[PDB]
RNA sequence: AUCGAGAGG
């Protein structure tokens, strides 16, 4: 691997060094071995990342994998959009895929989660727990038929 | 409204580029030495020969619209056989006491180097040029 | 060192040279306390945050501290005299660019950007198609369904 | 509950208008204009209710507030005299 | 449309006297753009127009079969045999002005197909008319003079631009908007309201 | 010119599309996944003309 | 008169065919290079012949003029269009009662023509004129 | 279906008036000659023969969309010089070639024998 | 002769005239054959009435072939346009009615030409409404064919039009047009492999202008003045009246806008 | 289905030069391009008037009413 | 999700488009028959009424006209059946259903909505054709295409939605994207091939058409330009006449492989203060790029400066290519006979290398590499082999290529096509692949039953020699066709998949707003980031910033 | 309608790609386009 | 209105 180090005087410089590639992960055995940088060791599985460097090494190994997925088509996508992504799923403590069973099981209302998928047994379990919800969601304005609080309805308009 | 500068010049070399109506040109004055010029001539008007020898002049004048030359009683400040109208756009210190001027014609561009030129040649957007035979 | 930052400060050099004319021979009327003080001042004009409790003001200064880092790269005294020859008026016009344009850069409350998020990544996802690791579509799909059964984990190991 | 509110000293939103709010008091504006409203500007000769608003928008005239909300339930009520507008 | 995938809606018509021409007076019954050339690789178009050249000069048929050993180079030998330039170019003059084109034109004849798709079969609107009965919703189709959909996708899209008061009245004033009649001991519409 | 192969049915014409299938009769080896407690199968699809 | 077979898909697992008939002449230069390049097949024990390898295609790609000129998916994008380009479709249009029939006015065979039209009666029915086009930009429209 | 009627290339519809002309916003000596029901056989041909008189500074014609049939021609004259007399010395010059042609190429097919 | 655009005719016949324009500004070479194909007014089939048609063509396809049927257009000017008439629908100064009739009486199939055309409105002696037939034969443009048993019987309003509101009123067909067949003037960068001289074909006018001197450099203000043009008319009006009235239609376009100048 | 009137490109009268094209095909056992050269079709959009032309009238007239 | 967040709405149209040069950018072509079709409620104040009265007196079957009247008690008054349509008295506080007219804001939309520039506000420009028009420039973020596709068109109904429309949902305001932090429209294909074609230094424009080009600027301050060349012949350069669409105030600087200051054959930009001084013109500096023209005057001048922008380009350019012309033939695709010689000399070369690699793996010389079989290094080996051998001839082809071929003039205007369209079709098209690897042997160890058994060879794996322009063996022929489907396959695959991920990424983050204290939070109040974006800035004000600390040595950085 | 009459449907590892088998008793272009795409082919 | 088929991007 070509890499760029700064050179005594401060001027960046090509270090080219030896790296190693593997073809599977037990990441947790492989870090406690003579002879590597267990502080630079990276695994394109950022799930065992998670479960071994914690879970802000987490964030950035998936922010990482999207970025990779992303560049190497060529696209550009800022930052902070698939930053937001990144800490939606890993807001909740663990990882939480986008997913019917992942993001859609949340505390995130009713009527918003029943619009994604499972819908009748999404009502039917609210029905069941007695949920309520705030319908401060924006697809719970959207049934409702009513302004939203979002950008134009984030507020409300009085006189001096 | 006057001249600021005026030289005499043999081309060096001419290069045709990837073009067919310009070509760009090198010379240095046999006048004072060690100072020269690199220049964008358009050929098809003007041909430039190479190891020929002509007049380079500069000129501030003879904003407002382009009138045509609609008379002869115009009062042209040329006999001279190529003119041309451009914009200096960097003044370049290559050395204390030495100086190169950066001019731009519409695209032709103008190189033109030595320590004549010590009291005129400021950044304006008047610019003429003057090629004599 | 190229990387995406807010106001964009060459163009502001260039139309403070082009806007008040600049010679590059006759000194500057800048104090060294003007161009210090001054630019000590705009970091601490420039606004993000607007609480007065000790949090929000250090989060307000981690906020801007990789613009205020490019801004003292390049409003640095000798960069502002030997290179920019900027005078009096036209530094304190580039102090005032600086913050306005600052301060249109900032957010808007309101804004959904979760979907413009979702958005943004969706749309070049949907113009990807086409070295034997998985890529594009299916590593996608990997990640977002977290996939525990990968088809190509591997470990670079340093 | 009773008087969530932030007084006028000790506001944290930025004073700088969005343009979501803008918007939002443009449209109201044009809207109650529609509907045979008085106008607060000496008009020269425009006739859209959109440029009134925004000729009464560059020009102050407009008595409405903003009331910005909080995720803890409370607000912050900004008028537009004092609102930049930018 | 064309033999290649060479699509195309008629974006504007010309007159002869707009159009471009040779100068043996002929002018192009169509004018399709050299930027849908490259992208695509459909140079059978580009053999195409040459061999129906050198067959409508020569009076008999073009073989154009796949898996022949017709050359480019022995198509362009037999056209400038028929006076014209080896590879389908022609000066061409403009035609607003009878300037001639600085550079010069392909040109040629070529099999061009008419579509089953037009556009007063396609062309829409509605702005008010028929409703659904289970949904009061609008109707679907043309046929049934509907209305276009507001998809949940143009939901999301339109949630983007944060165009609140705009995205409820799409949702309700042009569509099935409702008041109902609700309590607050149930919260359920079953109140029996006479208005009157 | 034309070529027939057609139905009539309440004056529409009919088309019966081919249907591709699998052949009957024939001994076919599928080597079954990893986590597959067999390994492999041999299959006939077994018919009578 | 055993001039001719018929294989199917598992026979000709077994069987070695030539390409074309020139194939079967022997061998011992000057080459026009504007031809393509055809491989010298080394193969020399064949069973069969091909009739004609433009016999692969089906009646909407055998239309496509040059297919060997252009790429895959072009070709299979035009067999797509080929199925609503106007045209003649029957003799009797003005006697049958077709809920929906399209007939050009003045159809056109084509001016370049694959051997495998004359079997399938495009010169004879065809659904398109031979424009005259010209590839060149011109206002922009 | 929704295209215009071809008369509208030539016919003047109602209340429309042949030419208009309208003073120059930061022009000294120039106008602006809405040409209505008009192509580029007649700008064209205006327009190179008024750059052809020496008192004319600027003539340009612009046809805004080649739907509508108009065009818009300015002109811009030396001081003392009203635009339109140079136009209409233009088309006068135009009248008189256009003669004078005629003439010549009714002799020249006259004096042909088939 | 007289001064200004110069004409030599190098060939010329009753459908084709072969000659050079000379000392002429571009943009009239232009505006001649735009208006030579445009606007100079024509008389061709603009209403049919059908009342019998059991042919397997649709009658709106026969009004579409009888519309582009060339008519005699000689005498057009004594004809006024029907818009301009004050006539209810067309009368007999503004419209020219023709008829046809045709039956299938022949067991081999019977063809209708234009010849086939009867004139029914009263002329008034002029020049007008003929089926121009340059065919060896006699007989017309081939409009329909029948079978015995069929028949056509429909009545052909035809009116006074220029070719800008439909081709079918186009007086002439292909105007030939080369100036400058050397490219002295540089208005074109040839396309060539090699040699452009080589590969781009020689045309018959440069045995008409001098070859350039490629000692001599570049005219830079030489113009476009020697046109070559080949003008052919498909018989509505002979070749020379093409355009004689093409320039004398340009001259009076000119003249609208010189007396709206007045009437402004 | 039947012989244009006029060329689309050119607006040359082709239509009564269909008889005479067949009759120098036929009777004067003579090729497509001579027949065209003979007909003064010499612009080649005149000639794809005449040469890819399918007279499909003979066919519509053999259907009986 | 089908009936509610979804519907069928009123005051809606669709149709088929086409593009128009000479429309503005935030402009749209509106038929008369969807504009006489679609209203707007109009309360009558002093200001409209007596336009209103002359629309409803024209009446519902010409475009400037009305179709319904709401009184203030309630009832409508159908105006194409009614008494009272020549004699309605119009009172303050009545509704009038007017037609669409000219700039009126309208939602413009394109069907696959996987974005906000998906939905665009634009101005009304009604015009008597059945199809939508739009500016070229607009296409990309919609990703529109003229082939038959069909766009459709929402109208408001109140004021302040069109005060939503025109001051958030305009098309000049979404120019900067906050995806990719870039402007997402730029100048489009005949533009962009006829710009670069303007800026040459041979390009050179006489008097005439220097007037033309001049008034086809809309906004103009009626000043010519003191012309290039003066003495011999009276020229302009056209950067001297491309620079009057650029406003004053603009400066741009660029520099690229070789650029010296005086840049010999013309690499680079610079522009300053409305006027170009050296750089052929090309999609670097006028097209989408970050950090470009557009960008620039959006940032600096503004939406609408840079929306007028995009049109003053257009209408010059389109004039300037218009009497130019350009084209494209099958002479931009051949080379050279010594050129196509050498080509095939390197396809023969490349086939003895493949020979001489398989003969010493089948004398089991090979060396295996690790963690791969001999079979995978051999066919890595080949595979490499003639990817090297197409590319090689694809750049011989491309040298070869003259600077008058059309296909490379559309390849340096960054018009359409790369370079290896060029290597496809001149010089050798490749190996086709299939799921990743050569031609399977889908028979018994072979492909095709004119091979013999066993054949690893080039030409038996699926190596097309032959180019477009020299035709396809029938072997060739098939193998293209398996991989093409292969990639049609991959493309419907792909659409469906992508569609799923769109909407799922979408329905996760639908909360995901700014709250008025830049806390990211959802409906709960939850924080996903406490400043958005980590630092509290939109994506739309932010460019490629160089940071002179990083880099040098700390001997120059103290210098 | 010639087209039509000769037209194999596939109702449903790797079907809908063209396999090396379908040599001359396939077309290997003429299929549907998008969804049910190689399943629908014309012999 | 349900089911189904074909097609356009
Ligand atoms: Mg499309
Ligand atoms: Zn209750
Ligand atoms: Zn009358
Ligand atoms: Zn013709």
């Amino acid at each position: 691997y070509d890499r760029k180090v700064p050179s005594p005087t401060g001027e960046y410089v090509k270090e080219p060094e030896w790296v190693l590639e593997t073809d599977g992960v037990n990441l947790s055995e492989v870090m406690t071995v003579p002879g590597i940088d267990p502080t630079r060791i990276y695994t394109n599985s950022f799930i065992d990342i998670m479960e071994v460097l914690g879970i802000e090494a987490g964030r950035a190994a998936l922010y990482k994998e999207v970025y990779n997925v992303i560049a190497s088509d060529g696209s550009y996508v800022n930052y902070r959009h698939m930053a937001l992504l990144v800490d939606v799923m890993t807001t909740q403590g663990g990882l939480t895929s986008v997913t019917r069973h992942g993001f859609n099981r949340s505390n995130t209302g009713a009527l918003m989660r029943c619009s994604f998928e499972e819908t009748v047994e999404i009502l039917f379990e609210a029905g069941a727990s007695a949920e309520l919800d705030d319908c401060r969601g924006v697809s719970e304005n959207v049934i409702l038929g009513q302004m939203a609080p979002i950008g134009t309805g984030a507020f409300d308009v009085m006189i001096d | 409204s006057n001249t600021l500068f005026d030289d005499i010049f043999q081309v060096s070399e001419v290069d045709p580029g990837r073009y067919n109506k310009v070509c760009r040109i090198e010379a240095a004055s046999t006048t004072q030495d060690q100072c020269k010029l690199t220049l964008d001539i358009n050929v098809e008007l003007f041909p430039v020969a190479a190891q020929d020898s002509l007049t380079v002049t500069i000129a501030s004048s003879l904003t407002r619209s382009w009138r045509p030359p609609q008379a002869g009683d115009r009062s042209l400040a040329d006999d001279y056989d190529y003119v041309m109208y451009g914009t200096a756009y960097k003044f370049e210190e290559v050395s204390k006491d030495l100086i190169a001027v950066y001019y731009s014609f519409g695209g032709l561009l103008m190189r033109l180097e030595g320590n004549y030129r010590n009291l005129n040649n400021l950044k304006q957007e008047n610019a003429y040029l003057l090629i004599r035979r | 060192a190229n990387w995406p930052l807010p106001v964009n400060i060459r163009r502001i050099i260039q139309n403070a040279q082009q806007t008040f004319h600049i010679d590059h021979t006759k000194p500057s009327d800048l104090t060294i306390k003007d161009i210090v003080l001054g630019v000590k001042d705009l970091q601490e004009n420039l606004l993000v945050l607007r609480g007065k409790n000790e949090i929000i003001q250090n989060a307000q200064r981690d906020a801007v501290t990789l613009f205020c880092c490019l801004l003292r790269s390049r409003l640095a005294t000798r960069r502002v005299l030997q290179e920019y020859r900027l005078t009096k008026q036209a530094f304190d016009w580039v102090l005032s660019n600086i913050e306005a344009q600052f301060l249109r850069s900032v957010v808007h409350p309101g804004e959904m950007v979760g979907v413009l998020a979702a958005q943004s990544i969706g749309e070049p996802a949907t113009q990807m198609t086409l070295k034997k690791v998985t890529s594009g579509v299916p590593r996608l799909k990997e990640i977002l369904n977290v996939a525990k059964n990968m088809k190509t984990p591997s470990l670079t190991v340093y | 509950l009773k008087e969530k509110a932030i007084p006028k000293d000790q506001r944290a939103t930025t004073p700088y208008m969005t343009k979501y709010e803008r918007a939002r008091i443009l449209g109201t504006r044009a809207l109650q204009i529609s509907m045979n409203a008085p106008v607060f500007v000496d008009l020269e000769g425009e006739t859209d209710p959109l440029r009134i608003a925004m000729k009464e928008l560059a020009e102050k005239k407009i008595p409405l507030v903003i009331r910005r909300y909080l995720p803890d339930g409370s607000f912050e009520d900004w008028s537009v005299e004092e609102l930049i507008v930018d | 449309a064309s033999r290649h995938g060479q699509k195309g809606t008629i974006g504007i018509t010309y007159r002869r006297e707009d159009m471009p021409f040779t100068a043996e007076g002929i002018v192009p019954d169509l004018i399709i753009n050299p930027h849908a050339i490259p992208s695509r690789m459909t140079v059978a178009h580009l053999i195409e127009c040459l061999l129906s050249k050198v067959a409508a000069l020569s009076g008999n048929e073009g073989d154009a079969s796949p898996f022949t050993d017709i050359t480019v180079e022995g198509i362009s030998k037999l056209l400038r045999e028929h006076g014209y330039q080896s590879r389908g170019f022609e000066v061409m003059y403009n035609g607003h002005t009878g300037k001639k084109l600085m550079a010069q034109i392909f040109f040629g004849p070529t099999y061009y197909q008419r579509l089953r798709h037009m556009v007063d079969d396609k062309i829409h609107a509605r702005a008010r008319g028929p409703m659904q009965v289970l949904t009061r919703q609008p109707v679907e189709g043309r046929s049934r003079d509907g209305g276009l959909r507001f998809g949940e996708m143009e939901r999301d899209c339109m949630i983007a631009h944060g165009a609140a008061s705009f995205l409820k009245e799409r949702l309700m004033e042009a569509s099935d908007a409702f008041r109902v009649h609700i309590c607050g001991i149930c919260g359920l519409m079953t109140v029996i309201a006479k208005l009157n | 010119f034309d070529m027939g192969g057609y139905f009539i049915i309440n004056g529409s014409e009919k088309v019966l599309i081919a249907q591709e299938r699998s052949a009957g009769n024939i001994v076919q080896v599928f080597k079954k996944a990893a986590p597959s407690p067999i390994s492999h199968v041999a299959e006939i699809r077994s018919a009578l003309e | 008169e055993g001039l001719v077979e018929y294989i199917d898909a598992e026979e000709e697992e077994s069987i070695l065919i030539a390409m074309q008939p020139e194939d079967l002449e022997p061998a011992e230069l000057d080459v026009d290079p504007a031809k393509r390049i055809r491989v010298s097949h080394h193969a020399t024990t064949f069973t069969h012949c091909e009739i004609h390898p433009s016999m692969i295609l089906g009646v909407a790609a055998s239309i496509i003029p040059f297919p060997d000129h252009n790429q895959s998916p072009r070709n299979t994008y035009q067999s797509a269009m080929g199925k609503q380009a106007m045209g003649v479709f029957l003799t009797n249009y003005n006697v049958r009662m077709d809920t929906m029939a399209n007939i050009l006015y003045y159809p056109q065979k084509p001016l370049g023509t694959t051997r495998a039209m004359e079997y399938l009666k495009f010169r004879e029915l065809p659904a398109g004129q031979n424009a005259i086009v010209a590839i060149a930009c011109y206002s922009g429209y | 279906m929704n295209a215009p009627d071809r008369f509208e290339l030539f016919l003047l519809g109602e209340g429309e008036s042949k030419l208009k002309i309208d003073p120059d916003t930061k022009a000294p000596n120039a106008v602006v000659i809405t040409f209505e029901k008009e192509d580029h056989t007649l700008g064209n041909l205006i327009r190179a023969e008024l750059l052809n008189d020496r008192k004319v500074l600027f003539a340009a014609y612009k046809v805004e969309h080649p739907f509508f049939a108009r065009f818009k021609l300015r002109i811009q004259t030396t001081e003392g010089y009203d635009p339109k007399d140079a136009l209409k010395n233009a088309c006068n010059s135009i009248i008189n070639k256009l003669g004078a042609l005629k003439t010549n190429f009714e002799t020249e097919w006259n004096l042909q024998t088939l | 002769s007289e001064e200004g655009p110069q004409v030599k005719i190098r060939e010329a016949s009753k459908d084709n005239v072969d000659f050079i324009l000379s000392n002429v500004d571009l943009a009239m070479a232009n505006s001649l054959r735009r208006v030579m194909i445009a606007e100079i007014p024509t008389l061709a089939i603009d209403s049919v009435e059908v009342e019998t048609n059991t042919t397997v063509l649709a009658d709106e396809f026969i009004a579409h072939r009888l519309g582009l049927i060339p008519l005699q257009s000689m005498d057009i000017e004594q004809l006024e346009y029907s818009r301009d008439c004050f006539c209810e629908d067309h009368c007999d100064k503004c419209s020219v009615v023709l008829t046809l009739q045709a039956f299938g009486e022949s067991e081999s199939t019977t063809n209708v030409y234009s010849k086939d055309l009867v004139i029914v409105s009263n002329l008034m002696g002029r020049n007008i409404g003929h089926p121009i037939i340059q065919d060896k034969e006699g007989n017309g443009v081939l409009i329909c064919k029948l079978r015995k048993g069929q028949e056509l019987k429909l009545t052909c309003v035809a009116k006074k039009g220029i070719a800008k509101e439909h081709a079918k009123w186009g007086p002439a067909a292909a105007i030939e047009f080369e100036y400058d067949p050397w490219n002295k003037l540089k208005h074109t960068d040839y396309w060539y492999e090699q040699d452009s001289a080589k590969e781009w074909p020689q045309s018959k006018n440069c045995e008409y202008e001098d070859p350039p001197n490629e000692g001599d450099p570049f005219d830079y203000k030489a113009q476009a003045d020697t046109f070559y043009m080949n003008v052919e008319s498909v018989g509505s009006i002979p070749v020379d009246q093409v355009v004689v009235r093409g320039i004398d239609t340009l001259q009076k376009k000119v003249a609208s806008i010189l007396l709206a100048l007045t009437q402004m | 289905m039947i012989v244009p009137v006029r060329c689309f490109s050119c607006g040359k009268v082709v239509g009564d030069k269909w008889e005479s094209y067949l009759n120098l095909l036929q009777e004067d056992e003579l090729d497509e391009g001579t027949a065209l050269s003979r007909l003064g079709l010499k612009r080649y959009c005149c000639r794809r008037m005449i040469l890819t032309h399918v007279d499909l009238i003979e066919k519509f007239l053999r259907y009986n009413p | 999700r089908g009936n509610l967040m979804g519907k069928r709405v009123d005051f809606s149209a669709r149709t088929v488009i086409s593009g128009d040069p000479n429309l503005e950018l935030d402009q749209v072509g509106v038929p008369k028959s969807i504009a006489k079709t679609l209203t707007y409620p109009e309360v009558v104040t002093p200001y409209n009424i007596d336009r209103l009265t002359q629309l409803v007196r024209n009446g519902p079957n010409e475009h400037p006209g009305a179709k319904y009247v709401i009184r203030d008690s309630g009832d409508r008054i159908d105006l194409r059946y009614s008494k009272r349509a020549g004699d309605i008295q119009l009172q303050y506080g009545w509704k009038v259903e007017r037609h669409i007219m000219d700039n009126d804001p309208v939602l413009f939309n394109r069907q696959p909505s996987l974005h906000k520039m998906s939905m665009m506000a634009h101005r009304v420009k009604v015009i008597p054709y059945s199809t939508f028009r739009l500016n070229l420039s607009v296409t990309s973020p919609y990703n529109a295409d003229f082939d038959g596709d069909e766009m459709n068109l929402h109208v408001p109904q109140s004021e302040e939605t069109r005060a939503e429309l025109s001051q958030l949902c305009a098309v000049p305001l979404q120019i900067v994207s906050p995806q990719s932090n870039k402007p997402c429209m730029g100048i489009v294909q005949d533009t962009l091939c006829g710009i670069r074609k303007l800026t040459l230094r041979d390009t050179f424009i006489e008097l005439d058409q220097v007037l033309n080009m001049l008034y086809w600027v809309p906004d103009w301050d009626g000043v010519i330009p003191t012309p290039a060349i003066i003495k011999p012949k009276p020229l302009w350069s056209g950067k001297q006449i491309l620079s009057v669409a650029i406003p004053n105030g603009i400066h741009l600087q660029r520099f690229d492989e070789g650029t010296t200051l005086l840049s010999p054959k013309d690499n680079g930009m610079l522009i300053i203060d409305g006027q170009i001084i050296f750089g052929v013109v090309e999609k670097k500096t006028v097209g989408s790029s970050n950090g470009g023209l557009i960008h620039v005057v959006t940032r600096e001048k503004g939406p609408q400066v840079c929306a007028k922008l995009f049109g003053n380009i257009q209408k010059v350019v389109n004039f300037w290519l218009l009497h130019n012309g350009f084209s494209t033939g099958i002479g931009d695709t051949i080379a050279d006979g010594p050129t196509m010689r050498e080509i095939t000399e390197t396809i023969a070369e490349a086939k003895k290398k493949v020979l001489d690699v398989t003969k010493e793996a089948q004398a089991n010389l090979l060396t295996a590499k690790h963690g791969m079989t001999l079979r995978e290094s051999f066919e890595d080996n080949v595979v490499r082999f003639l990817n090297e051998a197409r590319d090689k001839a694809g750049r011989l082809a491309e040298v070869n290529l003259k600077d008058l071929n059309n296909v490379k003039q559309m390849v340096m205007a960054g018009s359409k096509g790369s370079f290896i369209n060029i290597a496809q079709m001149s010089a050798c098209v490749g190996q086709q692949s299939v799921e990743g690897k050569r031609i399977a042997f889908g028979f018994v160890d072979r492909t095709l039953p004119h091979f013999s058994k066993d054949d690893y060879s080039p030409e038996s794996k699926g190596f097309v020699e032959n180019s477009y322009l020299r035709g396809l063996t029938p072997q060739e022929f098939f193998f293209h066709a398996m991989g093409g489907r292969e990639g049609l396959i991959d493309t419907a695959v792909k659409t469906a998949e992508t569609g799923y991920i769109q909407r799922r990424l979408v329905k996760a983050l639908e909360d995901i707003m700014v709250h008025y204290d830049n806390t990211t939070r959802n409906s709960l109040g939850n924080v996903i980031q406490f400043i958005y974006g980590e630092d509290g800035m939109d994506a739309a004000h932010i460019e490629k910033q160089s940071l002179d600390t990083i880099g040098g040595s700390d001997a120059a950085f103290e210098k | 309608t010639l087209s039509h009459l000769r037209r194999t449907n596939t109702p449903i590892a790797k079907p809908r790609q063209l396999h090396n088998t379908h040599w001359g008793l396939v077309c290997p272009a003429e299929t549907p386009e998008g969804q049910a795409c190689g399943l629908v082919k014309n012999l």
